[PDB]
Parts: structure tokens; C-alpha cells; sequence
């Protein structure tokens, strides 16, 4: 998927969401974040979405 | 604060045991 | 090397000419040691995924 040959849909119902807010003058890549979020999901729950 | 109570034991033990690995060491990602 | 076997046959073998009949006896033992009752326990549901 971060390589620019895979998409995925994940179905979720509802889900808690979380957001942060960058300044657009800054580039970055933002696979960290995804990557915190998939480390703490488990058949019990998940974290909230970023 | 916030009202919320400990689930059942029963409950609890059996969440706990299937709780597998998030991150795991792959010497592979090709 | 229940019966017909105790100082008869070295530790290493076992008798062929008996073998009915210890094979009985441990059957026996077999079912004897499984009179039981399964006793019920504590059913729950669970709230993980799978």
C-alpha cells in the first residue's frame, strides 16, 4: 500500500475518530501514523482512527 | 470521572488469552 | 506386563504366549479409570472478533 500499487477498503460501521492538524508549508510523509495505529489493534479493539 | 465497572471475570480471562502479537519480527517484507 | 510376566521375562521384553490376556487387563484398567461424571462448568460469551 505505500508503494503506489495497492488500495484497500476497510469496512467499518462506526468508529471513534481522532485528527491532527499540520501546517502545509512542511512536507512529510505520514506512514508513521498509520503505522502507531495498526500496532495497537487486536481481535479485543482497536484504537481510534487517525 | 466517569461511571464504569470491571467486567466479568469469566469474560475477562477468556479476552486475554486471544490476544496475539501486533508487531512481530519478519526477516521478510519483499 | 501385568500378570504372567513378573519374574518370568526380562525387563526388556515382553511375553508373546500371554499377550491376550494382559492386553485384557489393561484394557480394564482403561475403562475403569474413566467412570467419571462430566460435571458441567461456567459458559460465557465472548466479545472478541472471532
Amino acid at each position: 500500500v505505500k508503494a503506489g500499487r495497492t488500495r484497500v477498503l476497510v469496512e467499518l460501521g462506526h468508529y471513534v475518530y481522532t485528527l491532527h492538524y499540520y501546517d502545509p508549508q512542511i512536507s512529510l510523509d505520514e506512514a508513521p501514523i498509520l503505522e502507531e495505529w495498526l500496532s495497537k489493534i487486536n481481535p479485543a479493539g482497536i484504537p481510534p482512527v487517525p | 470521572d466517569i461511571i464504569t465497572r470491571p467486567t466479568s471475570d469469566s469474560i475477562a480471562a477468556v479476552a486475554n488469552a486471544t490476544k496475539p502479537a501486533a508487531v512481530v519480527s519478519d526477516p521478510q517484507s519483499m | 506386563k501385568t500378570v504372567l510376566s513378573r519374574g518370568y521375562i526380562d525387563n526388556a521384553q515382553f511375553n508373546p504366549l500371554a499377550l491376550r490376556s494382559n492386553v485384557l487387563l489393561m484394557l480394564l484398567q482403561f475403562t475403569l479409570s474413566n467412570l467419571k461424571i462430566n460435571k458441567s462448568s461456567t459458559f460465557t460469551s465472548d466479545v472478541t472478533t472471532i
